[PDB]
């Protein structure tokens, strides 16, 4: 079950964890929602080379289950939304974790807060697509965070 | 008396939930996605009654598809052809709602498909960890139908 | 809306007969009594996504017994048993009703049996022989559900 | 469907038509109800032996279907209840047809009739167990029938 967020210009889909034998029909939704750039939050379960050859880059930052991310991972989770997206306008950056609703869509909200999104706006946004993202922790982490506008 | 009862029913089809005329996953007839469709087998199943049987993998709660009767039409018992080849052979929709679903919900949504069946989940937020959703149960038109005639 | 076709529907279940909500005779799935269980036979069955079929022999209407498939469980395809041995070795009640049935004591009679089911019949006057019970079709419990429920 | 009919002194059995592959289970009804005798008032389809051997005598008084009996079947048949319920007081006589509901209800009704019962409360009496007796012609020729208070 692939979701599909849209503020401004940026586009991100957060999606479920594949395996190895369902590489292919995860590369065709990549494809499908133009997927550039994947970020895995969690526990890397599944090989990168057949998605590497198929032009799309993955990389791994996983943090803390059910805990805010660092601030060095906000840090170049911002700067790749910037990059990734002045590069290939239009295109689709996923994230996913193996299990959901948590980090994901941490690092989303995130970046739609930058996007200049507001906090209540921004939670309400992603629990309207899923339902149940955020547990209290994450909750009170979104809301006390201090957007730089970036 | 009957009609009374229908009509009360169909009143209380609003105010009640999925959770509450479900079948509890412990109780629910289901079957292991490793099974091999032998002449034992396939006779246990048939013998069941079931028209449509849950298959899950792992643990009970992780139910990855729909098995039904007829799918095993042409199935040749000294092929020895395991479940999982199958269940592939077919297309099931698998359908979840959430635990605080009405029943005239329901209802609507059993109407539209050709699906009878819907599999109960919550959104479990205990922490610290990433809230999850919880399999509960499994609820069928049956279900709703005769919470409604009594 | 629907809570109100449901209440309608309730308080019609008076007025309607099973001759309004039935299956006419010609438009029933039935088997014949000298059908011999092999593979083909009993895949043709199982596909036909029927849990009991109604047994005829000579003509349509006149019908000798009930075939639950769930009965076909231990049945082995290269033995070629009859259907008529096979009918024998399970007790599945037949129940006839009159044309002119309400579908509220139909309903009823649903409710305490075990049976789903039951062949509608009516009084022939036409002489100058003596009068006779015609069959006229096949009324359900689905049938009736269906007309509720709209 | 047997159909047992009692009133005063008499006894009547009304059944359907047995073949000689069911002639066994026919005869565990005709001794559990004590019928002494059976009158075949159609077509006789099968052998009478075994039933002669387990000391149940089979008249053949055919008549048209569709028609009242002559009045030698009637003397007949009034003269043979009299006899076979004067010899073996509490036992019953089995009358049955083919066809059914026209014929053998005809000759019971008869009897009723002769016993005191009136005309009304005869056919009331008989249709009560078995719907849709007597067509019109053995109706009105009930009803023109003069008792003899035999």
């Amino acid at each position: 079950a692939p979701v599909e967020v849209t503020y401004k210009n940026m586009r991100f889909l957060i999606t479920h964890n594949p395996t190895n034998a369902t590489l292919n029909k995860f590369i065709e939704e990549l494809k499908k929602y133009g997927v550039t750039t994947i970020v895995r939050v969690c526990e890397a379960t599944y090989d990168t080379t057949l998605v590497e050859k198929e032009g799309i880059h993955v990389l791994d930052w996983p943090f803390d289950d059910g805990a805010p991310p660092s601030n060095q991972i906000v840090d170049d989770w911002l700067s790749l939304v910037k990059i990734k997206f002045r590069e290939e306008p239009g295109c689709c950056i996923a994230v996913h974790c193996v299990a959901g609703l948590g980090r994901a869509p941490v690092l989303v909200a995130l970046a739609l807060i930058e996007g200049g999104m507001k906090y209540e706006d921004a939670v309400q946004f992603i629990r309207q697509k899923r339902r149940g993202a955020f547990n209290s922790k994450q909750l009170l982490y979104l809301e006390k965070y201090r957007p730089k506008m970036r | 008396m009957e009609e009374l009862n229908i009509i009360q029913g169909a009143l209380e089809l609003r105010t009640k939930t999925v959770e509450d005329v479900m079948t509890p996953l412990r109780d629910c007839f289901m079957i292991t996605g490793e099974a091999i469709l032998d002449f034992n087998t396939m006779s246990e199943i048939m013998e069941s009654g079931y028209t449509r049987i849950p298959v899950f993998e792992g643990e009970r709660s992780n139910i990855v598809d729909l098995l039904f009767v007829k799918d095993l039409a042409f199935v040749d018992p000294d092929d020895c052809t395991p479940l999982k080849t199958i269940t592939k052979f077919y297309n099931h929709p698998l359908h979840f709602v959430f635990n605080d679903t009405k029943l005239d919900a329901m209802l609507e949504e059993f109407k539209k498909g050709k699906s009878h069946l819907a599999i109960v989940q919550r959104v479990n937020n205990e922490g610290e960890g990433d809230p999850f959703y919880e399999v509960l149960g499994i609820v069928t038109l049956e279900d709703v139908i005769e919470e409604i005639i009594k």
